[PDB]
């Protein structure tokens, strides 16, 4: 799976979250 | 929910807190009745 | 090393008085105001 | 700023209060009583006695 | 002498010859601003992980002794040792901390260090009010920042975390670009980047995330009231000045213009503080202090108070405020004297302590962002610099009708409105 603390509440948490930061997840 | 994580306040803040644009607004209502209040009192 | 003094210090009346003489034109300000209808009080209104 | 000429003093702040109510009284009381005698033109004393001619 | 390399990873050193003892150090320019609400206590977690029991009992077998340090801007891991030991410690920190982190991850180490962090975090914000109320006053002054999250970390988010979100700090933010290697006492510069050079020493590639939202103040209290206490503890402050300011030196010297109270010292009843001349009298308060601190981007500047006189803080609170109201009009010359030898001897022993490792932590937080160290002596002249209409100019700009950020806890049934405090911060005969 994926750490529980990065996948929850992914959508208040999408906007406000550094760019290098969020293109980890999609990978 | 931990005390640390605060409510939701969004719809009642102003986007940008500029003190000088601020305290100006709120000073020139407040005068504005003290400068009436004056002339009904004298 | 001692200013003169009464419980009032010679150094704290002259740091307000610029502010003094301000509080004092607000109070003629206030005079004038206050006083308007005064047909004495007209001969320099 | 404005701020730091006008509301940073209480001293001058309550000043320009005073002095823009000073001004407040003798402007709008003309403004008034223009548009009220203007209103009521034809009607007045000073158009009766003016009509008198 | 202060000297600082940018050749590999930067290198700073401050040499004493007279210290018997050295320390080594790694400090990062990432801190509790750099996590979020989620995985909010990671830092700590690292830190704690670095002092287990197994890390730290490998340290001490070879004669080591091991620091950890957060805090919002920086994370220090220092290892301290005998002058001629000091090659050693750099082998233990490649060893250890940079090269390999399987082990100290393992699942037991992981859930025993996780259950002893929740412990002391339980521990503190129950039975520890005037630090916790201070980062109450924190988590409200910057709201919805990064600057506002606790460094500890709060209860509910550090259950949540596994190996995974240390993993992924690690990688995000442990890199060459981010760190300062910090030498200090009985060491030399040369030999210190030759040691580094001997060895690789390579952390990581770099680019670390970029924040989106800078750090704003926003004027906000937040009460926390329990009845059960005996006292009321208070923090109140307003918007400061930052690290590489102009008005620093100031700040800290308008600080201690006011200074600290304690009740109980016979001697502090004495201060040439004139405060107390509207304390004593009814036994306002047990003790005060008053602080400026700075980040990066922003800071704080106000006081912290105690007290058992639970029916009169808002006297305390008013008398307050008009001392700070005296700053903009009527500060005087022999205040500003007072204060300068005051502050000289303030910083004087706070940078010229015997213990190397608080050094390494001011070196190396202050090289990561100024890129240099400013020396003892120049500091001083501008201290000497300062005059009193430096000081009005500074007061008639940060504290003169701005917003304040308050937070208190135990019996603070007493403690008004917030705006009944917000008026007081103008005099309104003036
Ligand atoms: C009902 C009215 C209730 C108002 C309560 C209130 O204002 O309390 C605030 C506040 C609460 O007291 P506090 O702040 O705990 O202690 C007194 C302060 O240290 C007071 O110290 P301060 O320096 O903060 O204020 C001193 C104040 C003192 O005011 C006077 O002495 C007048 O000086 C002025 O107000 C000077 C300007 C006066 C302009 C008047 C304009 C024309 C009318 O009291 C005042 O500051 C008194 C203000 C009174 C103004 C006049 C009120 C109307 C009189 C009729
Ligand atoms: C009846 C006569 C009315 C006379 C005028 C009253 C209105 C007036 O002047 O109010 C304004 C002043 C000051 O009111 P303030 O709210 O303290 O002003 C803001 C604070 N600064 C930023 C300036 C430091 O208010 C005062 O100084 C107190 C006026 C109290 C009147 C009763
Ligand atoms: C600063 C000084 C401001 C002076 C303002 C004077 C206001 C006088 C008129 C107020 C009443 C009003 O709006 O009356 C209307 C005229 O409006 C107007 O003439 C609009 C306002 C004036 C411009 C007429 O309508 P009505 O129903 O009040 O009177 C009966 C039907 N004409
Ligand atoms: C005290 C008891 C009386 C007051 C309470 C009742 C108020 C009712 C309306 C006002 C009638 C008074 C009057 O005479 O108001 C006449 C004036 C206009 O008069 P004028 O300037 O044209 O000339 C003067 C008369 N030739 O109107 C106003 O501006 C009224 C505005 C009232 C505002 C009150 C502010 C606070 C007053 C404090 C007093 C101290
Ligand atoms: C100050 C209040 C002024 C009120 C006003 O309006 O005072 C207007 C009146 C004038 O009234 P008058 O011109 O109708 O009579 C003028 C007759 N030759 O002042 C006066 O000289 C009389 C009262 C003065 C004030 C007395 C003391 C008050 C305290």
């Amino acid at each position: 799976a994926l750490s529980n603390a990065a996948v929850m509440d992914l959508q208040s948490r999408w906007e406000n979250m550094p760019s290098t930061e969020q293109q980890d997840i999609v990978s | 929910k931990s005390t640390y994580r605060t409510p939701n306040f969004d719809d009642v803040l102003k986007e940008n807190n500029d003190a000088d644009k601020g305290r100006s607004y709120a000073y020139f209502m407040v005068g504005a009745m003290g400068l009436l209040s004056s002339a009904g009192a004298k | 090393t001692g200013l003169h003094f009464g419980r009032l210090s010679l150094r704290s009346l002259t740091a307000y008085a610029p502010n003094l003489m301000l509080w004092g034109g607000a109070s003629m300000l206030g005079l004038f105001v206050f006083t308007e209808g005064w047909p004495k009080f007209q001969d320099t209104l | 700023s404005l701020y730091k000429t006008f509301f940073k003093r209480n001293a001058v702040f309550v000043g320009t209060i005073f002095a823009g109510a000073f001004v407040f009284q003798t402007v709008f009381d003309t403004a008034i009583t223009s548009w009220y005698e203007n209103h009521n033109k034809g009607k007045l004393w000073k158009d009766v006695k003016a009509r008198i001619a | 002498e202060v000297t600082q390399l940018s050749n590999g990873i930067v290198v700073a050193t401050e040499h004493n010859p007279s210290a018997h003892t050295a320390s080594v150090g790694v400090v990062f320019g990432s801190g509790a601003a750099n996590e979020n609400p989620y995985n909010n206590g990671v830092s700590n977690l690292w830190k704690n992980i670095f002092l287990s029991k197994e890390n730290s009992a490998v340290a001490a077998k070879e004669g080591l002794a091991l620091s950890s340090n957060i805090s919002r801007d920086f994370q220090s891991y220092i290892v301290s040792s005998l002058p001629g030991s000091t090659d050693k410690s750099l082998d233990f920190l490649n060893q250890s901390f940079i090269q390999q982190k399987a082990n100290l991850l393992s699942s037991s180490n992981f859930e025993a260090t996780k259950k002893s962090v929740l412990k002391q975090v339980q521990d503190f914000e129950e039975n520890d009010h005037p630090n916790r109320v201070l980062e109450h006053l924190h988590s409200t002054a910057f709201q919805n920042t990064p600057l506002s999250l606790p460094t500890r970390g709060t209860l509910e988010s550090l259950e949540n975390l596994v190996v995974a979100d240390l993993e992924s700090f690690a990688n995000n933010h442990f890199l060459n670009s981010n760190a300062v290697v910090v030498g200090t006492g009985n060491i030399k510069h040369e030999d210190l980047v030759n040691s580094i050079e001997s060895k690789n020493l390579s952390l990581q590639t770099g680019t670390k995330p970029v924040l989106k939202k800078k750090a704003a103040f926003l004027g906000s209290e937040v009460r926390l009231r329990d009845d059960t206490l005996p006292k009321a503890w208070i923090s109140l402050a307003v918007e400061g000045e930052p690290v590489n300011s102009p008005n620093y030196f100031v700040a800290k010297l308008a600080a201690q213009i006011f200074g600290s109270y304690n009740a109980f010292e016979p001697a502090s009843r004495l201060q040439g503080i004139k405060l107390l001349d509207n304390i004593q009298e009814y036994q306002l308060c047990d003790n005060f202090n008053h602080f400026s601190l700075s980040y990066k981007d922003s800071g704080l500047w106000g006081f912290s108070t105690a007290t058992r006189n639970v029916t009169m803080i808002d006297d305390l609170i008013h008398f307050t405020l008009k001392q700070w109201n005296r700053l903009t009009i009527s500060v005087t010359d022999t205040e500003v004297e007072r204060a300068k030898s005051l502050l000289k001897l303030q910083l004087g022993q706070l940078y010229e302590s015997g213990n190397p490792v608080n050094d390494a932590n001011l070196l190396g937080a202050e090289v990561l962002i100024k890129g240099s160290k400013l020396s003892l002596g120049e500091a001083f002249k501008k201290i000497d610099a300062i005059t009193v209409k430096d000081v009005k100019a500074w007061a008639g700009k940060r504290l003169w009708d701005q917003d304040i950020a308050i937070a208190g806890t135990g019996q603070i049934e007493g403690l008004l409105d917030y705006m009944r405090i917000r008026s007081d911060m103008s005099m309104m005969r003036w």
